[PDB]
């Protein structure tokens, strides 16, 4: 008798700044990269 | 969060339509004003020439 966790899969849409009808709210964050490995 | 998308799309659409309509109306009214200004000078000089 053991324990395992389950979760369904979830989806997202991304839409870029459009020259037309679009005005997007800004609720984002910034970061500095640093070195990479 | 259920009203975020409708809000954002409507706001931008209204602002863009308003700016475009304002620019077009200003240009048309201003062209009408130039035409009216020429039409009045023309008529005045026509009267003067007829007198002479």
């Amino acid at each position: 008798i053991k324990q395992h966790s389950q979760q369904t899969v979830r989806e997202q849409a991304t839409q870029m700044a459009r020259p037309g009808v679009l005005l997007d709210n800004d609720y984002d964050k910034e970061v500095t990269p640093g070195r990479y490995q | 969060f259920e009203v975020e998308p409708i809000l954002e799309v409507l706001v931008g659409k209204v602002l863009e339509q308003g700016l475009m309509e304002v620019l077009e109306e200003e240009e048309l009214a201003a062209m009408r004003a130039h035409q009216e200004h020429f039409e009045q000078i023309r008529n005045a000089e026509l009267v003067a020439t007829q007198r002479m």
